[PDB]
RNA sequence: GCAGUCAAGCGUUCAUAGCGACAUUGCUUUUUGAUUCUUCGAUGUCGGCUCUUCCUAUCAUACCGAAGCAGAAUUCGGUAA
RNA sequence: CUCUUAAGGUAGCCAAAUGGAUUAACGAGAUUCCCACUGUCCCUAUCUA
RNA sequence: UUCAUCUAGACAGCCGGACGGUGGCCAUGGAAGUCGGAAUCCGCUAAGGAGUGUGUAACAACUCACCGGCCGAAUGAACUA
């Protein structure tokens, strides 16, 4: 699961056919005369055969494993997929592959039982091109399967590795709300920011950590009002993310004048959008407020903007993308409403806690006696500075006299020189250790 | 050399293909059977061999119904077979063993009984922590 | 479709509402979730994965008789042969059964008879023996046998319904009778007992015969015997072919992972009885117990398993430990 | 036929003729190539081998497993009293 | 005060380093990074020596002690005996045990004031402990693991033990040891916690795969950075579940 | 990663300093190369490419053809249009076959000393309930790997043929002995069932059997193509 | 392979008497990667050690060209024994 | 058309201990495996006539 | 060999024009000659396609098809040996 990207390859028809009947003229033996015997005129050419059949074969097998099995793999990689690549035009090329498959296999297996019956070079070199022909037409065919599976094998090679369990904020909306600025903002990823409408027209991923947890913002194209029957397969993408995904959602609003939609409008598309908020915990956030300061707005208006908040619950926000300093309290309270069901739902499990109980608990001693045990720390720590890897002026990092002495396996490091006598001028010295026989350390002590 | 510390030294091999040797670990299994030596040469005839400190493939033969019918990955930790050390001298132990691991070189067991070569302690950190005897 | 032309735009086919939408997906992830649930109990690899160990190759000695040195000699038996007569085995009929061949003769040779013998019936009760030949009836004639040349059982009833098979196609000058079945299951002797001599080889080894061979009786009516063949199922069990006797026991490298399987199958009160026992638990005993009553013991002085296990094994596949699968209740 | 298994060769077609030598004293077959900008000085000389014997040395190796260790090795005494001189030659540079 | 850095390219600091509270000894083999990576921390404060005990890089697996001194196994030679009595200053006692059970750091787990030994380790060797190192002395397992050496770090403010101990087994070492314990792992799920991380007073060194919640624990339990009074784990709790 | 990655790329930073002036240079070369390519390329790599060489050849003529001829310039139903798709005989005097090929000597005995048996190594049609022969009393062996049970079978009009089911051999050339055994040689005459072509005659009858002609040797491949009769 | 369609040329001039390159359709079993439990008569010889040498129609090693070739790993080609 | 499947729950009625040929012993008959043992082999070296 | 262009200026180069209805209709988030589908017309001219390629999210920008300016005498295509 998780962003195949090992697909071998695909090549077109008379590409394929080029490769495996190259190889069967290159990799086994060509001459062959009248003049020797028939049971060696056979072999010859039943060679010629089963090696081009499992060449065809092995270049299909390829293909029907590396494709990720539109069925059976989640509900929610299955919808993107569906809406990205048509999984019926998708399942029917694979079946198309499979079935070529089978008949080369035939065709292989039974030309063989017919050399074996020939009496004559001219008559098995001619069941051998008709062998080869056979599967050549075969494979001629595939010319349109083969042309589709490439650019999808090619598109779904560069996709984001979503995953459905894990900690997700999702950030939807209008097109040109800020939601593509805020995860720019908050994650590091490479979107295009230029405004118009659908500057993005897939899903984007961006990585976070918080609370030394690691989680996931995604970005959506965003959703039209369009009544739920004639939209593209670029708000489905937006829509089974909302749909398939245990998540945060930051519903953004433009409550502006730079793209400034008709709120009755926005909040329509909210609530038209809104069954998709069974359990998302959701948090409208109103964006490019440092030109409105929504405090200022109609009554009329105002009532609009309420007419949300009387949903099973929603929290409110205000941020900008210029001052980014209070852009990070909406993440944080994003994260604390998702933890917030991830942790009771997990203690719901009740047998989780049971078997952790012993790395979240720690063992206190009793004490057992008066004796005094304290920490000891010298002064010669107390006293030290802290190294700065980049200031002019610091300690001299041995690593730094061998990378300029120098080198890593060409300095030689004098063990010496580094430890304490009562007289610093006799440590380049030689210890004898040995005499006629008499070892010297043994003889050697004071007194 | 997946897992290993460093270069290895080359020492006298006892312990061709076939051989059989004892499981100094406390997994379960009694003994081992070698069938392979991971990274070995490729000559005419020649028997794929093993010595101390290197990772070999075996079955077990007699020990824990759980542990059979699966080959596994093991280190050779007591040779038998004099080598030579490098402070001049040659030595060897009284029995050929070894312990069973994974493809990174970690233990099944937890601790590993009778001592255990300096050449083979010294290349495998995981082995160096779950001996008690060394040499 | 899809592609750098890709004329189309919206999905299919315009889902009916969200309101149903988020339901059906709702639906659709529980539905996911719990069958890779039930699989993980099922079956697991990762983990050995994980632990780098794999599965040993298996063994040679499981893979006959396919093999289609063999598998030449029955199409062979089939294209000459005028009527077919499948054998059983009265211990264990439906794993001896082989069907994968009737399915053949039904779609090519129409023409060709396939009738059912069902033999080694003195290995089983005889309310056994009748429960299998009625719930066999409701496909073909069935009869049931027992193959011996002095003390034999059902000779008469398989000669006046060869003649019957001979008066029907009174036109053709002779007519050919094939056996086939499983290995070891009685094909040669059946012949021998209907000639009353010993006109083709027999052995409690499996794979006694090899070629066809062709017998006359009664001048008019020829019988074939061909070697025993194990279809090549690609499931079902490697410890399956070892009960349906198939493989010499000689050959299985470990013989005394399969002693499980013999306790299964037997019964406590049958195996105390021809050993003849001590009480016992866990067949590792079982075995050391035997080994040590009959001295079976290695050099100095521990039991032997394996050499002791092969007896078991032999003994079991021979006929000389009572054992047999009930019959489909009745209805 | 093709073998069906490659071999290696056996034994080293670049010492042939294995023959006797043509003497007990054997040749300098090359020498240092030169250079007029040094002072003048022997390349090579002449010994008597006798004998071989071990040896410990307290090794640096940048590098190596044995970097500050000590290692037991083998070592080929030769017995080279003076040698004297008694005479010169001089060589011409011909096309041939 | 919790680092991170490697041996060539391994994760054990523990076997080829060993870090007291006064001084620290580190392997030779190759290059002086993995020495720099305790000079950028410590300076001139303590002793940093480069060393091998019996020719081998594993000197963490083989010597013993803490600030008061230090204990060799019998395979060590004269010449890094010496080495040693010059490079360490006068206040550390060496001392050469002979021992049957020759790796020193898997059979004792000790610290400045009380040390766990192997079980059948024997009279001469448990006296000379207390002797040398000036500690009590209690043999005794980490949830059945002979080898305690290896399966629990020990520091004068708290201790670590291998995921598997019991909280019974837990509540009676903390007992003995008067410290606070813990279970948990290092090196991204390793449960040799005592081979793969060095630890003091006042620095603790793991390996370069010790994920943020692990070096959140060992940050805490040996209350390395003011202040991390080994309470925090309190607001430590949520993250644990979500990560356990 | 995980979009048009390489497009945005280029979009934001741009290709090279020298591509532009790489790839006109390449093209101006390619004139050059493709004729030095014409004169090497030995031993099936000239062939290969010349083939190609004409192929794009006659392809140019086409399009330009189509293209200068752009610029100046049977009564079916309304649901059928919208949609797509003397007695002698095609095939007298065949070549001939003597009997010391398609028949084969098969010799017996441990010193194969008793030939007797004849193998014969052309296709049959067998029949329906074929039955083989006793090994002692068979004397013309005809092989289960040489036996055929359908043919592709054209109708001369109508444009179409379908893969039918064979009835008898109705008359082989050149013996009668052969069309009793039964061989399927070139210009055999067989009896074809038709009622995959729901042919109805005057009266009201449905016809499901008509003869057809072999127009192959299916000795030197394994299909049997036939053109029927009508 | 067999039965057709096309249409640059050839054929003494020639379309339509005739041939006819390159392109193209008909089908040999089932449009949703489901297992296909064919494994159906070689009448004459393969199969395997010990050891050299040669060919290139190249598996690896050296150097290059092209690919959605980000990195890693690959795929298709060129020189080269 | 004068016509054909009875049998029931781990050993059955009957018949002079037995229900046999799945036959002991013997073997310069043929064959498969196990323990022991080894220069058969990895991979060869040395000695005496 | 057969057909063409040409001192009312050829072939190769530079420079200028390359227009108006009009962003022609249907499509759809966006499609202005250049992702696609059906026509492919009208006006003004020396000439200028409801457009041969590069390019943009859509535009803009460059380009040839076709005209003209500078220069000044031969040039092009197909075919056979
Ligand atoms: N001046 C200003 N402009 C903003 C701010 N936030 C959003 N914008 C506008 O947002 C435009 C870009 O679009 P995005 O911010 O990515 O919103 P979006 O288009 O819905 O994002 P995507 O649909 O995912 O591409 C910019 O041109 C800005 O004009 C803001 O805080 N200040
Ligand atoms: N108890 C019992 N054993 C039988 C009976 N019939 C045969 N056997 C045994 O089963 C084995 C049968 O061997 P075969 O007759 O050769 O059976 P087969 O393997 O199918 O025959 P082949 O075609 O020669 O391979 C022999 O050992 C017989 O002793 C029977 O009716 N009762
Ligand atoms: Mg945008
Ligand atoms: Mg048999």
């Amino acid at each position: 699961q998780l962003s195949w990207k090992d697909i071998p390859t695909v090549a077109p028809a008379n590409d394929l056919l080029d490769i495996v009947l190259n190889r069967t003229q290159r990799k086994t033996p060509t001459v062959i005369r009248p003049g020797f015997k028939i049971t060696r005129i056979r072999a010859f050419y039943m060679r010629k055969v089963k090696y081009t059949g499992e060449g065809f074969v092995e270049k299909f097998e390829d293909i029907l494993k590396g494709f990720p099995n539109i069925n059976d793999v989640h509900p929610f990689h299955r919808d993107l997929m569906d809406t990205l690549y048509e999984k019926n035009h998708y399942k029917i090329s694979l079946a198309a592959i499979s079935r070529a498959k089978s008949l080369v296999e035939q065709v292989a297996r039974d030309y063989v039982r017919l050399l074996k019956f020939g009496q004559s070079l001219f008559q098995c070199k001619q069941l051998k091109r008709a062998a080869l022909g056979r599967m050549a037409t075969i494979v001629k065919k595939l010319r349109d399967p083969l042309a589709y599976l490439e650019q999808v094998r090619q598109h779904i090679g560069r996709l984001p590795s979503i995953d459905p369990n894990t900690r997700t904020l999702l950030i939807c909306g209008y097109p040109n709300v800020g939601k593509s600025s805020f995860l720019r903002c908050i994650t590091k990823s490479d979107v295009d920011v230029q405004p118009y409408a659908f500057t993005t027209k897939s899903l984007y991923v961006g990585h976070f950590d918080y609370k030394y947890l690691r989680f996931q913002a995604i970005d959506t194209p965003g959703i039209l009002d369009r009544p739920t029957e004639e939209m593209n397969n670029i708000e489905m993408q937006s829509i089974y993310a909302i749909a398939h995904l245990r998540s945060c959602v930051l519903y953004f609003m433009d409550l502006s004048e730079q793209c400034g939609f008709t709120i009755e409008a926005q909040v329509k598309l909210f609530h038209s959008i809104k069954p998709l908020f069974a359990n998302k915990s959701v948090m409208v956030v109103i964006n490019k407020t440092d030109i409105i300061r929504p405090e200022d707005l109609d009554e009329e208006r105002a009532q609009l903007l309420e007419s949300v908040k009387e949903v099973p619950g929603v929290e409110i926000m205000t941020s900008s993308c210029q001052l980014e300093e209070n852009v990070m309290e909406v993440r944080n309270k994003a994260c604390e409403k998702l933890l917030a069901s991830r942790i009771e739902n997990k203690l719901k499990s009740q047998s989780r806690i049971n078997n952790v109980l012993n790395k979240i608990h720690v063992a206190q001693p009793q004490a057992r006696d008066d004796v005094k045990r304290t920490p000891f720390i010298p002064e010669s720590v107390k006293n030290l500075k802290k190294y700065d890897p980049e200031d002019p002026n610091r300690r001299k990092l041995a690593r730094d006299i061998e990378a300029e002495n120098g080198g890593a396996g060409v300095f030689n490091v004098n063990l010496k020189d580094k430890y304490l006598l009562e007289d610093d001028e006799w440590k380049n010295d030689i210890m004898p250790e040995i005499l006629d026989g008499k070892n010297v350390y043994d003889f050697l002590d004071p007194e | 050399g997946n897992g290993a510390q460093g270069t290895k030294f080359r020492i006298s091999l006892g312990l061709p293909v076939g051989a059989i040797m004892n499981c100094a670990d406390n997994s379960g299994a009694r003994n081992l059977y070698i069938i392979a030596v991971k990274g070995s040469g490729s000559r005419l005839n020649r028997l794929p061999a093993a010595s101390l400190g290197d990772m070999v493939m075996a079955t077990v033969k007699k020990g824990k119904p759980e542990l059979r019918k699966k080959v596994m990955p093991a280190i050779v930790v007591r040779q038998a077979k004099s080598w030579r050390r490098r402070d001049g001298v040659f030595l060897y132990f009284e029995d050929n063993a070894g312990v069973i691991a994974n493809p990174k070189g970690e233990m099944k067991g937890s601790a590993i009984t009778g001592p255990v070569g300096k050449e083979c302690a010294d290349l495998w950190p995981r082995v160096a922590s779950n001996s008690g005897v060394v040499v | 479709a899809f592609g750098p032309k890709a004329q189309r735009k919206r999905p299919r086919l315009a889902a009916s509402n969200l309101e149903d939408l988020v339901k059906a997906t709702n639906e659709d992830i529980t539905k996911y979730e719990e069958k890779q649930v039930l699989d993980a109990t099922l079956g697991g690899n990762q983990e050995d994965k994980e632990n780098g160990w794999t599965s040993a190759a298996k063994e040679a000695i499981f893979s006959k008789g396919q093999s289609k040195r063999i598998w030449n000699e029955l199409y062979k038996v089939i294209d000459s042969s005028d009527v077919v007569i499948h054998v059983l085995d009265a211990r264990d009929p439906l794993g001896t059964r082989c069907k994968s061949v009737e399915e053949y003769m039904k779609k090519e040779t129409p023409h060709k008879h396939l009738i059912y013998v069902l033999n080694k019936c003195d290995l089983v009760p005889t309310w056994v023996a009748a429960a299998w030949v009625k719930h066999l009836s409701k496909e073909r004639p069935t009869l049931a046998f027992h193959a011996s040349i002095t003390n034999s059982f059902g000779k008469g009833s398989l000669i006046q319904l060869l003649r019957q098979f001979s008066q029907l196609h009174t036109d053709r000058k002779q007519i050919s009778v094939g056996f086939i079945g499983y290995p070891n299951t009685g094909k040669s002797s059946i012949i021998n007992t209907l000639r009353k001599k010993k006109v083709c080889q027999v052995a409690p080894i499996p794979g006694e015969t090899k070629v066809w061979q062709y017998i006359t009786l009664m001048k008019r009516i020829f019988l074939i015997d061909c070697p025993g063949i194990v279809p090549p199922s690609s499931k079902d069990s490697e410890e399956d072919i070892l009960f349906r006797g198939v493989v010499r026991v000689e050959h299985v490298t470990h013989p005394e992972q399969y002693i499980p399987g013999v306790l299964k199958r037997c019964q406590v009160k049958h195996l105390e009885r021809t050993y003849e026992i001590s009480g016992w638990k866990d067949a590792t005993e079982f075995i050391e117990i035997l080994a040590r009553k009959q001295g079976r013991l290695l050099k100095g002085g521990e039991p032997d398993e394996s050499g002791v296990s092969k007896q078991i094994l032999n003994d079991f596949n021979r006929g000389k430990i009572p054992w047999f699968v009930l019959p489909p209740e009745k209805e | 036929s093709h073998r069906k298994y490659e071999a290696p060769r056996h034994g080293h077609l670049g010492f042939l003729p294995r023959k006797r030598a043509a003497s007990i004293r054997a040749r300098v077959k090359a020498f240092p190539k030169d250079d007029r900008s040094k002072p003048v000085a022997l390349t090579s000389f002449l010994g008597y081998k006798a004998g071989m014997t071990t040896i410990v040395r307290d090794l640096d190796r940048p590098g190596s497993k044995f970097h500050k260790r000590e290692v037991v090795e083998a070592v080929t005494v030769v017995d080279t009293p003076p040698v004297v001189v008694v005479g010169v030659v001089g060589y011409v540079e011909t096309p041939r | 005060m919790a680092t991170r850095t490697q041996f060539e390219n391994s994760n054990e600091i523990g076997v080829f380093s060993k870090l007291t509270n006064t001084y620290c000894l580190v392997a030779v083999g190759g290059s002086e990074n993995f020495y720099s990576a305790f000079e950028a921390e410590l300076g001139d404060a303590i002793p940093i020596v480069h060393t091998t005990i019996a020719g081998t890089r594993i000197i963490g697996r083989m010597t013993a002690g803490n600030r008061r001194g230090l204990l060799v196994p019998t395979q060590t030679t004269d010449q890094e005996l010496q080495h040693l009595r010059n490079s360490l200053p006068d206040s550390v006692k060496i001392q050469r045990v002979e021992e049957r059970l020759s790796a020193l750091g898997n059979v004792i787990c000790c610290n400045d004031y009380v040390a766990l030994v192997h079980p059948d380790i024997d009279r001469e060797t448990e006296e000379l402990i207390s002797d040398v190192l000036g500690v009590e002395v209690f043999r005794q397992t980490i949830s059945g693991n002979i080898l305690v050496g290896s399966y629990c770090s020990l520091s004068n403010q708290g201790g670590l033990v291998h995921p598997q101990t019991s909280v019974q087994d837990q509540e009676e070492l903390s007992s003995l040891l008067q410290v606070p314990l813990v279970a948990g792992t290092v090196n991204r799920g390793s449960s040799v916690v005592g081979a793969g991380m060095v630890v003091n007073d006042y620095l603790a060194v793991t390996g370069l795969d010790t994920t943020a919640p692990e070096l959140s624990v060992i940050e805490s339990i040996f209350r390395l950075q003011d202040a991390q009074p080994e309470s925090i784990s309190g607001n430590l709790r949520d993250t644990l579940i979500e990560t356990y | 990663p995980q979009n048009d990655y390489i497009e945005r790329h280029i979009k934001q930073h741009g290709k090279r300093l020298d591509h532009e002036e790489r790839k006109r240079k390449r093209e101006a070369r390619e004139s050059h190369k493709i004729s030095e390519r014409a004169q090497k390329l030995t031993g099936w790599k000239g062939k290969q490419f010349a083939k190609k060489r004409y192929a794009e050849k006659v392809s140019m003529r086409k399009k330009i053809k189509a293209h200068e001829q752009s610029k100046v310039k049977d009564a079916l139903p309304t649901y059928l249009l919208d949609r797509e798709q003397k007695f002698s005989v095609p095939l007298p005097k065949v070549r001939g076959i003597s009997e010391e090929e398609m028949f084969k000597v098969i010799k017996t005995g441990k010193s194969r000393s008793k030939s007797w048996k004849r193998m014969i190594t052309k296709h049959t049609f067998v029949g329906e309930g074929f039955t083989r022969r006793p090994v002692k009393m068979e004397r013309i062996i005809r092989p289960s790997a040489l036996r055929q049970k359908k043919a592709n079978v054209t109708h001369p009009e109508l444009g179409v043929t379908v893969f039918l089911p064979i009835l008898a051999v109705k008359k082989n050339p050149q013996s009668p002995m052969y069309t009793q055994l039964g061989v399927l040689t070139k210009g055999t005459i067989i009896e074809v069932n038709v009622s995959e072509l729901g042919m109805v005659t005057a009266g009201g009858k449905v016809v499901w059997g008509k003869y057809a002609q072999v127009t192959n040797e299916p000795d030197r491949d394994g299909c049997v193509n036939a053109v029927l009769l009508v």
